[PDB]
RNA sequence: AGAGUGUAGCUUAAAAGCACCCAACUUACACUUAGGAGAUUCAAUUGACGCUCUGA
């Protein structure tokens, strides 16, 4: 039930590019992250 | 002065209530073929067909010609589905 | 005719009770009908925020088309401007400089008007399985100015 | 006051000739609408699926405020009836790494 | 011959002697020129078992490209080829249909027949 | 009128990790990043890198690939979390982290000297109280821990005709939101159990008309 | 163990129309454009496969 919305497309018509990234969270999870200059993870404090 | 309705309204059938519950007509094709299968009811006033020239048509036609064909529609409908 | 058996055929006002409200500004808000045996509720506010704006904008059209076929009523969907939150990145070596790095956060609103007891049960629990991944929700009530 | 955020960067007008061109072949085409009738077929399967599941469990749900009706007069309106402890609901979402 | 000239105030028109009428189903597609007075002369159905045989994807706008020619030539033997054709704006703006109406001038149909004369 | 009083209670576990992939899927992952190549406009980092290298040789005639080999570096370092928690055990089924990409429920195990039956978590409903806060009374008691099962409706969930005196149950559910569980080795046999090793659980008709209502996934 | 039976989700349709889903526009919904998967359980009106309720 979660491959529904795990697809996604961005309808904006002008926008810059946006790469997967390796989000770790506080508790240790990674979260598929559309960012831009394609990092691979960004550690929040 | 009134006088009843000799027979159904047309939109007394539908509910007047609750009317936010009820499907809206979204576009103007669907409202529009509505319209036109309903042209074609026995409506017990008077209307353009009335009128209009249709020859007092309802009436069964004699049939004088070759019998249709005795068909198996399984085994046909089998054959235009595999083709 | 006003005396003929076909009189009021023409009558659509009464088919269509949108009188043109000036629906922009009113706060005409429906209340929770709780009948103890009939309970429905009122305007539940649900708020879906994620650092995602295409998986937050999925998950929004995905919840509005199953709402939609759902047969319950959408009154409004809108979205919050964007919240821009910074990492300040601490060496590794000397702590004392702070470089940074920058991060987005999207946000978007859908609101419901009718919840029977076991419809919105189910809801919640379907939207719940369907929940997507980095998105997270909050159904919340209705007051909530800009 | 509503504020904003549909608004494109007016610094996005101007650099607008770096990835003009959209050179493809006939192949890789038939094989995007391959996939995207593959996809169609998946997600109404998938929409199906879901139907069912909902319909089902609706369908025995009514059967249960029937029963509940039937055999205890009393306790059909606080069973239907909310108490207000799911008023602050909220859920977090999936993870992918655990801790 | 009189035209049913009027109405002038709900869609569509009447005044014509005969129309192309095309109904678009989500499975098949059909059209029809009727006379005014409402009995069809000819129609191309995708349902028609003698093109649904061969024709693929019997809602595709090959299919509505196939059923205008069938139609075009079938209303030639016919003897008709004078109609008027009366669009909503986004069906007139549908590409099946501009290839349609299309499909019918290179079979030989003109639309938008000609006069009355002393109207 | 002679009606045994009975409830039930099923337990709902949230997934913390997604399914596998399917492979269509990802040649769909694949497409649509092709066209969003295709139709992106204006980056950054490829701005740094294509007018860079073109200054760079402008100036030779007189970054960007640095910062990717370091944060390739980065990847390398920190390997990620192990997702595969379950073959490594595969024998604690009464542990909570057994399984995290499905939906689990839970059911207790106890002989009586009539019956023999595996049931979902049962209850007694005394008259003076409502049907949620005996479920949740309950719940207390077989969990002998402190559980935040958060409920989701007052509504029942399903009811199955049983009669030695008539008598019913009446199963409800409620949302778990973290668990820390005390006396781990308990001898009464709790389980944490998906769809698939429900439906192989059930032994009776009792238990095989419960999947129904749970998430099938 | 008995009864009712039966065309894809629905139809006093005889292989249909609504339905259902995908892409484009639309914040989104909706409209529209361009696409998709679909059914008369078998054997001679009769008999024997599936569902349901009633049981035990």
């Amino acid at each position: 039930d979660s491959s529904r919305a795990s697809l996604t497309r961005v309808h904006r018509q002008a926008y810059a590019r946006l790469y997967p990234v390796l989000l770790v969270k506080q508790d240790g999870s990674t979260i598929h992250i559309r960012y831009r200059e394609p990092r691979r993870m960004l550690a929040m404090p | 002065r009134r006088t009843p309705p000799l027979g159904p309204m047309p939109n007394s059938d539908i509910d007047l209530s609750n009317l936010e519950r009820l499907e809206k007509y979204r576009s103007f094709d669907r409202y529009r073929r509505r319209a036109e299968q309903e042209a074609q009811a026995p409506h017990w006033w008077r209307t353009y067909r009335e009128y209009f020239g249709e020859k007092t048509d309802p009436k069964e036609k004699i049939d004088i010609g070759l019998p249709p064909p005795k068909v198996s529609r399984t085994q046909q409908l089998l054959e235009r589905k595999q083709a | 005719y006003k005396t003929k058996p076909t009189h009021g055929i023409g009558k659509y006002k009464h088919l269509i009770k949108a009188e043109e409200p000036k629906k922009k500004k009113g706060k005409v808000e429906v209340r929770a009908i709780n009948l103890g045996t009939d309970y429905e509720y009122g305007v539940l506010n649900i708020h879906l925020t994620a650092y995602d704006m295409t998986l937050a904008e999925s998950y929004a059209q995905y919840v509005h088309n199953l709402c939609n076929s759902l047969s319950i009523k959408v009154e409004e969907s809108y979205a919050m401007p964007t919240k821009t939150i910074e990492v300040l990145q601490l060496q590794d070596q000397g702590s004392k400089m702070l470089l940074d790095s920058v991060l987005t956060t999207h946000e978007r609103v859908v609101q419901i008007s009718g919840l029977s007891a076991t419809f919105a049960e189910i809801f919640l629990e379907i939207i719940q399985s369907s929940l997507p991944e980095g998105v997270r929700l909050s159904v919340k009530e209705h007051t909530e100015e800009d | 006051i509503p504020i904003e955020d549909f608004i494109t960067p007016l610094k996005f007008l101007d650099k607008a000739r770096e990835r003009p061109q959209v050179e493809l072949t006939f192949e890789e085409t038939e094989r995007r609408a391959l996939l995207l009738k593959k996809w169609s077929l998946y997600k109404q399967q998938e929409r199906k699926m879901e139907r069912d599941t909902i319909r089902a469990m609706l369908e025995a749900q009514q059967e249960a405020l029937e029963e509940l009706q039937l055999e205890s007069p009393k306790l059909h309106a606080e069973a239907i009836k909310r108490d207000p402890n799911l008023f602050p609901f909220e859920k977090e979402g999936p993870h992918y790494t655990p801790p | 011959a009189r035209k049913e000239r009027g109405w002038r105030t709900v869609f569509p028109s009447r005044e014509f002697w005969h129309r192309l009428r095309v109904i678009r189903t989500q499975h098949h597609v059909e059209a029809l020129v009727e006379h005014q007075n409402g009995k069809v002369v000819v129609s191309a159905s995708t349902r028609e078992w003698a093109i649904k045989k061969h024709l693929y994807s019997t809602r595709n706008v090959v299919a509505c490209e196939s059923i205008g020619r069938v139609l075009a030539q079938r209303c030639l033997e016919a003897g008709i080829n004078f109609m008027v054709y009366q669009p909503t704006p986004w069906e007139a703006a549908s590409d099946s249909m501009k290839r349609l109406q299309s499909a019918m001038t290179e079979g030989g149909v003109v639309l938008r027949e000609p006069q009355r004369i002393y109207e | 009128s002679p009606w045994r009083l009975l409830g039930a209670l099923c337990l709902q576990r949230p997934p913390v990790v997604s399914k596998p992939l399917t492979p269509l899927q990802e040649e769909m992952a694949s497409l649509l990043q092709q066209i969003e190549i295709e139709r992106s406009l204006y980056s950054d980092h490829e701005l740094r890198a294509l007018d860079e290298n073109q200054r760079l040789a402008k100036k030779k005639a007189d970054l960007a690939q640095d910062l990717e080999d370091m944060w390739e570096q980065k990847f390398l370092q920190f390997k990620l979390g192990a997702r595969i928690t379950e073959a490594d055990e595969k024998n604690d089924r009464t542990s909570l982290n057994r399984k995290l990409d499905r939906n689990l429920v839970l059911l207790v195990r106890e002989k009586f000297g009539d019956q023999d039956v595996w049931i979902l978590p049962q209850a007694e409903w005394q008259p003076g109280e409502t049907l949620r806060g005996t479920a949740e009374r309950t719940l207390a008691t077989l969990s002998e821990n402190n559980m935040e099962a958060k409920f989701l409706g007052n509504a029942p969930c399903g009811h199955y005709t049983f009669k030695f005196l008539g008598a019913k149950v009446f199963f409800f559910k409620a949302l778990l939101l973290t668990g820390d569980f005390s006396q781990a080795g308990n001898k009464g046999h709790h389980v944490w159990v998906t769809k698939d090793e429900l439906g192989d659980y059930l032994k009776p008709k009792y238990l095989a008309q419960v999947r129904r209502f749970v998430s099938d996934l």
